[PDB]
């Protein structure tokens, strides 16, 4: 079995800064020239960069650079861009005239550091569509913060509620770095109509922020 | 060859 | 220009067959060779098998027991099966030319296959709804929720998409019903409330189902 190991398998950097990813390959590729460099977006497909080893494919920047011999092979970013956070895959080609094979690296996630931002935080009552199936979501949206880590806690009438949430998070935005997060609190209709107050705490480092509304108002 | 297996 | 469309059933059953297509545009198949790819939610790209440009096929030692690449010269196709599947199976498939030393390098859109004994479910589609009078500072925040679908994925687009900027579609999360959600925002002036009209398009192809939906204010 042909194994291509990569290291880091997650870094974070910040822009400007230089990234260098490394790829040991278990064996010689084929004709010691079959390795590319492919780079992941958040809900793409893989897209070529590099390929024999070294070859910038055309409109890809220049600040991507591959380079490496035998079975050590390298990815340099020369200087890192926002819009660079993606997951980097190394891919080599091995065989024979009589046998063709080919291996990913295990994939490196390149992550920005930037500097910490206070989520836009908005909350959304059930829709009157919505209620009439006999199921409530209320959501909580907190857009463009930064660093990832935030507690969202829920409130109904004051009582802090547990096990009925579920969240979901985007990945580093490719413009300003940022993520967005959503908070779902999942009720019956009957007990939505019990209660009055509905309120959505975020506290990220010494600030909690809390967004409420009252049912039957807006 | 451009490929093994050929 | 070249094109690589890929084709072939979503949803499959544990213990049956997958069977993905992919047909090429502006070159021909059987003169070059062409690998299968795939990817699990959330973890790295793995190979398959290669097909040459002679025809034969080799294949990773793990699927060589369950895997079978064949191309018809005729329709111009490259074509892959896999049997008795289970839901480890599950994950985006791509046809490619890897283009690890040559410079031509092409992949198909991918393809998501579900491996679950459950069936076809269409969306619900809510509207997140703006609030008539500003809460915020004049950004407003507004969205639709896509609930209770199976499997995935759907997509959703704003204004058939020419709204773009500030929308966050957030991965879906499997919820205790076994049926997908996710919400889709976008953040825009709120003074805009009154003069633009806001749609979602929502499109759940393993159902051939599409939801267009007007959000409005409260």
């Amino acid at each position: 079995d042909i194994q291509m190991t990569q290291s880091p398998s997650s870094l974070s950097a910040s822009v400007g800064d230089r990234v260098t990813i490394t790829c040991r390959a278990s064996q010689s590729v084929w004709r010691n020239k079959n390795v590319a460099w492919y780079q992941q977006k958040p809900g793409k497909a893989p897209k070529r960069l590099i390929y024999a080893i070294a070859s910038l494919y055309s409109g890809v920047p220049s600040r991507f650079s591959g380079s490496g011999s035998g079975t050590d092979f390298t990815l340099t970013i020369s200087s890192l861009q926002p819009e660079d956070f993606a997951t980097y895959y190394c891919v080599g080609h091995y065989g024979s005239e009589n046998d063709a094979y080919y291996a990913f690296g295990q994939g490196t996630k390149v992550e920005i550091k930037r500097t910490v931002a206070a989520p836009s935080v908005f909350i959304f009552p059930p829709s009157d569509e919505q209620l009439k199936s006999g199921t409530a979501s209320v959501v909580c949206l907190l857009n463009n913060f930064y660093p990832r880590e935030a507690k969202v806690s829920w409130y109904v009438d004051n009582a802090l509620q547990s096990g009925n949430s579920q969240e979901s998070v985007t990945e580093q935005d490719s413009k300003d770095s940022t993520y967005s997060l959503s908070s779902t609190l999942t009720l019956s209709k009957a007990d939505y109509e019990k209660h009055k107050v509905y309120a959505c705490e975020v506290t990220q480092g010494t600030t909690s922020v809390t967004k409420s509304f009252n049912r039957g108002e807006c | 060859a451009g490929x093994a297996g050929a | 220009e070249v094109q690589l469309v890929e084709s072939g059933g979503g949803l499959v059953q544990p213990g049956g067959s997958l069977r993905l297509s992919c047909t090429a545009s502006g070159f021909s198949i059987d003169s070059y060779g062409f690998s299968w790819v795939r990817q699990a939610p959330g973890k790295g790209l793995e190979h398959i098998g290669y097909l040459t440009a002679g025809g034969r096929a080799f294949y990773a030692s793990w699927a060589k027991s369950r895997s079978t690449i064949t191309r018809n010269t005729n329709e111009n196709t490259v074509t892959l099966k896999m049997n008795s599947l289970r839901a480890e199976d599950t994950a985006v498939y791509y046809c490619a030319k890897l283009g690890t030393g040559s410079r031509f390098a092409i992949w198909g859109q991918g393809t998501l296959v579900t491996v679950s004994s459950a069936s076809t479910k269409g969306p619900s589609v809510f509207p997140l709804a703006p609030s008539s009078k500003s809460t915020s500072g004049g950004t407003a925040a507004l969205g639709c929720l896509v609930k209770d679908y199976f499997p995935e994925p759907v997509t959703v687009s704003w204004n058939s998409g020419a709204l773009t900027s500030g929308v966050h579609t957030f991965p879906a999360v499997l919820q205790s019903s076994g049926l997908y959600s996710l919400s889709s925002v976008v953040t825009v002036p709120s003074s805009s409330l009154g003069t633009q009209t806001y749609i979602c398009n929502v499109n759940h192809k393993p159902s051939n189902t599409k939801v267009d939906k007007k959000v409005e204010p409260k």
